[PDB]
Formats: C-alpha cells, structure tokens, sequence
C-alpha cells in the first residue's frame, strides 16, 4: 500500500543473474518397502498389576457356635406368705 | 452393686472359718441396709 512517487518513480524488475534454475528443483526422494521387524511376544511379564486395589480395608467375620447349653441350680426365692 | 436381699435368692450367710480361737473370743459384726414395706 505504497504511495507512489511522481517526481521520482521506477519501473518494474529488470532481469539479475540466476540460482542455476535445476538447482532450485528437488529430487522425489524414493521410499522402499519396510517392515517392523521379529517375531512379536504376545504377552509382557509386567512390573505392576493390571487389575483395580482397594484403598481401605473392611474387616470380615465368620460365624461360630457357642456349644451344648446345659442347666443350672438357681439360688430360689422365699414363699410369698404376706411377706415380701 | 447387686444388694443381699435373701428374700429373692434363698438365705445366704456370713461365714468365717477361724484357725485359732481364744477363750472369750466373739464376732462383731456391723451391718448396713436399705428397709422398706413393699
């Protein structure tokens, strides 16, 4: 967005001396067919577990009997004659 | 915390088995009780 000159303005570009023109064009560059290499394991020996852990531990329980209950000799009250 | 009622569990007792007994020796002894009619 130049403005131009009147009392000095030019003209186009003239011709300079070149880059050797085949030297600014590149070569295609060629792949050749690869391969990822060897025969792969199909399982890894792991350094951490793969499964979910448990952030707090929950105590467990299991049931008892307590065992043949037998009978007893109570210590046994007064007769109630009008007292007590 | 559990009183000698002996009226609702039988006749109970204060024993004492002496070893060596004086002559006039007796056996004082202090109670303490609760007493109502119910």
């Amino acid at each position: 967005m130049a403005l131009i000159n009147p009392q000095f303005p030019y003209a186009g570009p003239v011709p300079i001396p070149g880059p050797a023109p085949t030297e600014t064009m590149p070569l295609l560059n060629y792949r050749v067919e690869g391969r990822i290499a060897g025969i792969q394991q199909a399982r890894q020996f792991m350094p951490f577990l793969q499964g979910p852990h448990r952030e707090v531990a929950e105590q467990t329980y299991y049931a008892i009997g307590t065992g043949i209950q037998m009978g007893q000799t109570f210590n046994q009250p007064l007769i109630n004659t009008q007292e007590g | 915390d559990k009183p000698i009622y002996t009226l609702q569990y039988g006749n109970v007792g204060f024993v004492v088995n002496p070893k060596t007994v004086n002559q006039n020796a007796r056996l004082l002894m202090g109670y303490e009780y609760f007493t109502s009619r119910t």
